[PDB]
């Protein structure tokens, strides 16, 4: 089997953490638990190959962002998590792309960029905006809903298909 | 501070020396209290599972009692998103043992069963 250490960064609430629950437990949480560090570990077959994924579920905090320098280094696929409904968490997604590409010394470090809570009707990040910042990352753009559990595989299997094309 | 990262990562390092001596099913937790005035008792605890997986548990209390029962609530919580059991823990404050650290430990060794 292989191993795929994934790292879920972003913005605090933008459902990072609602997201890696869902993928592991099919469940959703509605109570808001700000994070610190988390670890999963879950079995999956992805393309006929058995895969472990190693989650690594990050704070989106202003505080313990000293602790971001050991697991961006460590981590090898980066899920960059904001909020369609938080146009600043869209705004935050570049601080934490240009800390993996320096601290990676790399500008191709296999990255997925998601738009969560695409259940909500609140939106203020449209689809074009985050697609144009994918563009210019050069990597994919998937919208998730931890909720309903829209693109939440999908996300999480792109990511692991993106560390395989290194 | 309260929240040193420093602090943070010397507590996973010696959780996961803990972790790699016990074996494998037992929950290895560290736990450290800061005093903050007399309301603001807050709590910091690491804890590393079997399967090699990890989770940082605070809590902002005013008397130990309040703090134990969300580290408590953390501690399930983290095993039931994580299908796993409670098999048998051990609790450590690995240099400072102060104020309400030893107090800490009593009472969440005491909800135990
Ligand atoms: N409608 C909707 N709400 C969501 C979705 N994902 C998360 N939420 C809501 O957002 C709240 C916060 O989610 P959470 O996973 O804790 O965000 P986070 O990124 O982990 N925050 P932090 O970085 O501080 O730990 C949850 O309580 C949940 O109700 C989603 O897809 N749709
Ligand atoms: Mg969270």
């Amino acid at each position: 089997m292989t191993e795929y250490k994934l790292v879920v960064v972003g913005a605090g609430g933008v459902g990072k953490s609602a997201l890696t629950i869902q993928l592991i437990q099919n469940h959703f949480v509605d109570e808001y638990d700000p994070t610190i560090e988390d670890s999963y570990r879950k079995q999956v077959v992805i393309d006929g190959e058995t895969c472990l994924l190693d989650i690594l579920d990050t704070a989106g905090q202003e505080e313990y962002s000293a602790m971001r320098d050991q697991y961006m280094r460590t981590g090898e696929g980066f899920l960059c998590v904001f909020a369609i409904n938080n146009t600043k968490s869209f705004e935050d997604i570049h601080q934490y792309r240009e800390q993996i590409k320096r601290v990676k010394d790399s500008d191709d470090v296999p990255m997925v960029l998601v738009g969560n809570k695409c259940d909500l009707a609140a939106r203020t990040v449209e689809s074009r905006q985050a697609q144009d910042l994918a563009r210019s990352y050069g990597i994919p753009y998937i919208e998730t809903s931890a909720k309903t559990r829209q693109g939440v595989e999908d996300a999480f299997y792109t990511l692991v298909r993106e560390i395989r094309q290194h | 501070a309260h929240k040193n990262p420093e602090m943070l990562e010397e507590m996973k390092r010696e959780a996961e020396r803990l972790k790699a001596e016990v074996p494998e099913d037992v929950v290895c937790v560290v736990v450290r209290t800061t005093e903050v005035s007399e309301k603001k008792v807050v709590a910091t605890a690491v804890l590393v599972f079997s399967n090699k997986q990890r989770t940082v548990i605070y809590a902002e209390g005013e008397n130990i009692k309040e703090v134990a029962d969300k580290l408590i609530k953390g501690l399930k919580k983290a095993l039931k998103v994580r299908n796993q059991e409670l098999k048998k823990v051990k609790l450590v404050c690995p240099y400072p043992m102060g104020p309400k650290d030893k107090a800490l430990m009593k009472e969440l060794k005491k909800k135990l069963a």
